[PDB]
RNA sequence: UAUGCAAAUAUAAAAUUAUAGUAAUUAUAAAUUAUAUUAUAUUAUAUUUAUUCAUAUAAUUAAUAGGAUAAUAUUUGUAGUUUUUGAUACCAUGAUAAGGAUUAUAAAUUGAAAGUGUUAAUAUCAUAAUCAAAAUUUAUUAUUUAUAUUAAAUAUGUAUGUGUAGAUAAAAUAAGAA
């Protein structure tokens, strides 16, 4: 019985919050921006190979087989793509020529490996990429 | 331990498996999660042509309130008008004293941290915060 | 177990005890039920009539010849549940000045009939010079021997009722058994307008001359509506016909009785509005009314308020009280001794013990 | 050493019949001979209670916008109320009044016999919003405060008794409560017509009658809220002459006599 | 008030009236809330008499009245707490701590089938019961079958 | 560790204790109570799999009142303030759970009664209750591992590091183990 009131929160925790919130708040606005920039570079800047050299498809030497076919007939808009995974599927599979090649023989590196830049030549570069930015695993 | 009325009328029942999307007590403490590339499909509504929530609108006759709801979407108005903008958190209050343009068209409640990384350490108790300092949260 | 009560028409135990059918024995109705059959009560609504008239009607029925020939005049004159909203002064000119012409007693008296309910709907007062004109020379004067028509009666009675006239006394002692005996085709609307037209005017015998004759024709009073009787039941004062109203309140119904209480208390508490013409104080009659419906209404228990202030016996609470009288007991049996003889008549009798106070 | 929830409280029947009835006991009821409910309380103390009804949105929560506090404590932290001048500068103001709140006739079956949006049912039977005073609906005086305590709230006093018989509405209860209260009949025999708002319609279900249009007719007169005059029956009636309508003339009659106050009983 | 001559044995138990009041609060609104959320969102054209800014006013002006509708009912059923009506207890809706037949809690459940107060039947704690249903696909193939029974088995005109 | 110094239970007795005065009898017995399989014999046990486990919020519980197609009620619109005091923020009797070690094949089920927050007598400032958008520090909880990855109620930004210490979990039932 008689019940009596009972602090909860600190005398000056308040004020001290509120403060940290906005500082935090700051913090996030200027990481948005680097982030925004960082995935507008990543997505325009070329990447590597999506396709593996080891496979029945992409195997012949690159004066033969679907290397020739890309080389003379869809190697300029690979460029353009910038050699992503997903318009370079994409484009292989409008491009005709191949049929279900693609899917049901080809194969095609990992996420987190096709997202590597245009000359990497180490397994360990997808862990070099800066962690302050918040742009989801895309560099 | 959270202090609140209906702690002594439920129980926790331990680690309880709930239906999927289903808890009876939501609270969203990944809704500052950043996202660059899912900025505005993130803790938003989804269609772009959707209206802004009766919430950010003045209905009846009213008189006024202490604070604005969460889900009240950031307009230019907040920013330009210099007026008083307030959002219930925990431990009382939230106040936007830093209108930025960065956080036009999102929720107060996505741009607000739910999960505080600050701890008072005023109203830690000794078995707290040795408890704290084993976890590593306190020096 | 416990504050909750247990329902026995869900809870299977209780419909599977011993004290009613378990499951395994046939199931069949037992002992058939005909409640509805043995004594069927008659249909009483809480709520009025919606569709009921809700006035007095005047039988309106003439010659279609003659009907169709008055239909330009008539159009003015109130049809079944129409009221054209004509000037009175204007069919009151037009039976003047067209009555003549037509040759028919019962039209006329028709006519005229219609011509007194429109003006009494329209409460106007100048149309008693019509029936002096008219109806006075050969239907009721020097002991005029003439029968008027029903319509034409009732009509004129609806009319003077609005009108709060002080001419309906000649008429209704005509119309009274002796003479032409048109008292038991009034209407219960009929009643009810005669007994608030005399409640508003004041009248202390002709109130009570009509419950007599109501109860002697067998009028309906708990179809008679309650404000009228309360507005008749407030206006009496003196002492025979509050007797009078007093030993007749009993004819009423228990249900009837408790809304004319009803009726009255709002009335003259909040409702007082409701009338036109506010009612007099008669606390009398209230505190009367309020009494005998008290009388009639099945009378609950409260103990609390019984027995507040009971006190036991002197010797029963001799134990429980410090400062009580008990040589007033050894009083008392000395004085029925000496009413029986068997001690000295008045006998000087002192005191036994000391006066504590 | 006497507590109290209200220091003061009021009659209901004013200094012109209890002063002749209290001679005459009434049995109150044995294991509670002293009652005080709602309709019994003052006026600053039923508003008070009366505010608290609503979980939010209403005067009683203090963040609701009609709260009228200054300043509220939260968690040992002072903290201020901005005004509507200064919501109004980033919250745009949309308001139409008491209008929106209400919805019509037609409308009122789909919503299940109510006709307004207020978060408190109102009800048309003068027994649940009982105060002294009979509960009657007002329609367009509809408001957040409600002075009228004439809606139902599940928080104020003697309220378990009214949720209950609530609950317990037969079917159409609130449809027939208004008809009954709106539609009744008048004292002096005349039919409850010539409405002065409703009087235009009559006229153009009878111009398209007369036009023989008489699916527009009928489609028009559905809308009609009180009871139409015999000259709409009439002239539907006589419309489906050329057509050899008796069907819907037969319908046209039966929802003229047996329902409205046989209307069509001409 | 303020516990002073209570009746019932349990405050709480006037949640329940609470939670049948805001049903029939979602009974009232539940389609006007709907008509006009249909109508606020929906990008096409409605017809051939309401197109381009006869169709987006109109819109506008739906939107700002459902905003104007004080007190309408928009939370969904999912959200609202299931308290128990004998003895006030709260359960969740998809666990086990709520039946949906009876409308009651585990522990109000276990009590009146431990006492005679529900005409139950027992059945093995490991077996899917007796129905014919639940033997052949389970709580899914159940639930098609309701459906199918409610809606599917009409051809609707 | 017997050479001297040393009578000593093998019993002629009178309720306990006590110097043969202190207290009021004193002792003793039987039954029962959780510690000890024995090595053919009422059963061969011995294999597989797994372990970074977390969430709760903005206070008022103590009445009955009937409407169309019914022979008539304005009962349209039913109006009497105030003397009681507990399941509430302690306490305020009882009652359901989890926990496999010896009654076995056979026309057969591998889950227990010894008690688990809410429930029926002790009172004496008690307004703590969801109707959304919310605040990990708390024993009792199987998460998706490297070809293709965010569209409808808003729904997880974190921890790549030789299948890697200690400690510990599960299964002999349509499965495969002697
Ligand atoms: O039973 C009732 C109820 C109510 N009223 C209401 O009384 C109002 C007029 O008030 P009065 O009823 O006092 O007037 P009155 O004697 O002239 O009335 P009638 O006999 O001509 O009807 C009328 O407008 C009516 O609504 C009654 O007349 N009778």
């Amino acid at each position: 019985a008689k019940p009596k009131k009972r602090p909860k929160v600190g005398q000056g925790f308040h004020e001290k919050a509120q403060k940290w919130r906005e500082e935090y708040l700051l913090d996030r606005h200027r990481a948005l921006a680097d982030s925004l920039r960082a995935y507008v570079e990543f997505s325009t800047s070329k990447r590597v190979e999506p396709w593996d050299a080891r496979f029945k498809p992409f195997d012949r030497i690159e004066k033969d087989g679907v290397y020739v076919l890309m080389r003379y007939m869809m190697e300029e808009k690979l460029q353009l793509c910038n050699y992503h995974h997903r318009p370079v599927k994409r484009l292989f599979c409008n491009i005709g020529l191949m049929g279900p090649q693609i899917t049901t023989k080809a194969r095609w590196k990992p996420y987190r490996f096709a997202t590597n830049p245009a000359g990497t030549s180490k397994a360990e570069r997808m862990y070099q990429r800066d962690k302050t930015v918040y742009t989801h695993g895309h560099n | 331990i959270a202090k609140s009325a209906f702690g002594f009328y439920l129980a926790r029942r331990g680690q309880r498996k709930y239906p999927f999307l289903r808890r009876p007590h939501i609270k969203n403490t990944h809704s500052m999660n950043p996202s660059a590339p899912y900025f505005w499909s993130f803790m938003t509504a989804k269609s772009q042509m959707a209206f802004l929530p009766e919430e950010n609108y003045i209905t009846g006759d009213w008189t006024g309130k202490f604070f604005v709801s969460k889900r009240q979407v950031y307009t230019l108005q907040h920013a330009t008008s210099g007026a008083k903008v307030r959002v219930k958190s925990f431990p009382s209050i939230f106040e936007f004293n830093s209108p930025s343009r960065w956080n036009i068209g999102k929720e107060m409640n996505t741009l607000t941290k739910p999960r505080m990384d600050l701890i008072d350490e005023q109203m830690l108790t000794k078995k707290q915060r040795l408890d704290y300092v084993r976890a590593g949260l306190l020096p | 177990v416990g504050y909750t009560p247990v329902n026995p028409d869900t809870s299977p135990m209780v419909a599977y005890s011993q004290y009613h059918w378990h499951y395994n024995l046939p199931q069949g109705m037992e002992r058939p039920h005909s409640v509805n059959r043995t004594f069927a009560a008659p249909f009483q609504s809480n709520h009025s009539l919606v569709n009921k008239y809700r006035g007095v009607w005047i039988e309106f029925d003439m010659h279609p010849a003659f009907s169709v020939a008055l239909e330009p005049q008539l159009r003015k004159l109130p049809r079944g549940r129409t009221l054209p909203k004509t000037p009175a002064e204007e069919v009151i000119a037009d039976y003047t000045a067209l009555a003549p012409l037509v040759d028919d007693e019962k039209t006329r008296d028709l006519w005229l009939a219609k011509v007194f309910q429109h003006c009494a709907f329209q409460r106007c007062g100048g149309a008693m010079e019509l029936w002096e004109r008219y109806c006075h020379q050969r239907f009721t004067a020097e002991g005029a021997t003439a029968k008027p028509p029903l319509s034409l009666v009732k009509s004129v009675l609806f009319y003077c009722n609005k009108t709060d006239n002080s001419g309906w006394r000649a008429l209704f002692d005509r119309c009274l058994k002796d003479g032409w005996n048109y008292t038991p085709l009034f209407d219960t609307a009929q009643w009810s307008f005669m007994l608030k037209s005399i409640g508003r005017m004041g009248d202390e015998d002709g109130v009570r001359a009509v419950l007599e004759e109501m109860l002697d024709v067998q009028a309906d009073l708990d179809r008679v509506e309650a404000r009228s009787v309360v507005i008749a039941l407030n206006a009496v004062t003196n002492a025979d016909v509050y007797e009078f109203v007093k030993k007749y309140l009993f004819n009423f119904g228990e249900r009837k009785v408790k809304f004319l209480r009803t009726t009255y208390s709002d009335l003259r508490g909040h409702g007082a509005g409701k009338l036109r013409i506010p009612l007099k104080e008669n606390d009398n009659m209230y505190y009367h009314v309020c009494w005998h419906s008290s009388i009639r209404s099945p009378r609950q228990f409260s103990p609390r308020q019984l027995y507040f202030d009971y006190t036991p016996s002197t010797l029963g609470s001799s134990s429980h009280n410090p400062n009580a009288k008990i040589d007033d007991i050894v009083k008392d049996k000395i004085e029925k001794w000496k009413a029986e003889g068997l001690l000295p008549e008045d006998y000087v009798h002192e005191d036994r013990v000391y006066d504590r106070s | 050493s006497v507590s109290g929830v209200f220091s003061k409280g009021r009659g209901i029947g004013h200094e012109a019949t209890t002063s002749i009835l209290r001679y005459i006991p009434r049995a109150r009821v044995p294991w509670q001979p002293s009652r005080f409910g709602r309709e019994n309380l003052t006026a600053a103390d039923m508003a008070r209670l009366w505010s608290r009804g609503r979980y939010r949105d209403g005067p009683g929560n203090y963040n609701s916008g009609y709260c009228t506090e200054r300043t509220h404590v939260l968690e040992e932290n002072t903290v201020s109320i901005i005004p509507r001048r200064e919501l109004e500068k980033y919250m745009p103001d949309i308001t139409i009044g008491p209008k929106a709140l209400v919805t019509p006739v037609s409308l009122m079956n789909a919503r299940n016999g109510h006709r307004v949006t207020h978060d408190l049912l109102h009800s048309y039977d003068p027994h649940i919003g009982r105060l002294g005073k009979p509960a009657v609906v007002d329609h367009d005086n509809i408001t957040v405060e409600d002075p009228n305590r004439v809606g139902l709230n599940a928080a104020t006093l003697d309220c378990r008794g009214r949720i209950y018989r609530w609950l317990r509405r037969g079917p159409f209860f609130q449809v027939d409560n208004y008809f009954r209260r709106s539609v009744k009949l008048n004292r002096d025999g005349t039919l409850p017509t010539d409405f002065v708002h409703e009087a235009p319609l009559m006229r153009k279900i009878i111009r398209l009658a007369h036009r023989g249009h008489l699916k527009a007719a009928c489609e028009e007169y559905r809308r009609v809220t009180t009871v139409p005059p015999v000259e709409v029956y009439r002239a539907l009636t006589a419309c489906c002459v050329p057509g050899a309508k008796l069907a819907d003339a037969v319908s046209i009659f039966e929802d003229g006599d047996s329902k409205l106050f046989y209307v069509s009983r001409d | 008030m303020r516990h002073i001559g209570q009746d019932v044995p349990k405050r709480h138990t006037h949640f329940v009236l609470e939670s049948r009041l805001m049903y029939e609060k979602s009974f009232r609104d539940c389609w006007l809330h709907s008509v006009c959320r249909a109508i606020s969102q929906l990008d096409e054209p409605l017809s051939k008499t309401v197109v381009g800014t006869h169709q987006k006013m109109l819109q506008r002006k739906v939107t700002c009245f459902q905003y104007n509708q004080y007190g309408l009912f928009k939370t969904p059923y999912y959200r609202l707490a299931n308290v128990d009506r004998y003895h006030a207890v709260q359960g969740v809706a998809g666990t086990r701590e709520w039946v949906p037949y009876v409308n009651v809690s585990y522990w109000t459940m276990n009590k009146m089938v431990r006492g005679g107060n529900l005409l139950v039947h027992r059945v093995h704690y490991t077996g899917w019961g007796t129905d014919s249903h639940l033997k052949k696909g389970g709580w899914e193939h159940r639930w098609n079958k309701v459906l199918q029974r409610n809606v599917l088995q009409y051809s609707r005109i």
